[PDB]
């Protein structure tokens, strides 16, 4: 059997941290990584994702 | 000996761990954090 949880949101902001500054930058003014979550991606049997 | 090791502790898991998939970090201050390395007997025994 696998689990994965999906909705899982970060609640202290302790955790919300990036390793590098410019780790996934993005044109727009707010970046679009620190919404909440709301899907999972794994690998198939054949590697597909 | 009247003495007591430290172990692999610090104030914060995010530099706890590296991103490399692999071994631990070793960073030993960032801000006001620490990471204090292991200077137990148990160095390269007990898996993490």
């Amino acid at each position: 059997t696998f689990i994965m949880p999906m909705g899982v949101f970060q609640a202290n902001s302790m955790d919300r941290y990036t390793r590098h500054a410019g780790d996934f930058s993005t044109v727009s003014e707010q970046d679009p990584r620190q919404f909440p979550p709301q899907g999972i991606f794994f690998y198939n049997k054949d590697g597909i994702l | 000996f009247q003495e007591a090791y430290p172990p692999l502790c610090s104030s914060d898991a995010a530099m706890l761990r590296t991103a490399h998939a692999g071994e631990t970090g070793a960073d030993e201050v960032h801000l006001a954090q620490y990471l204090i390395r292991d200077a137990s007997p148990l160095r390269g025994c007990l898996p993490l």
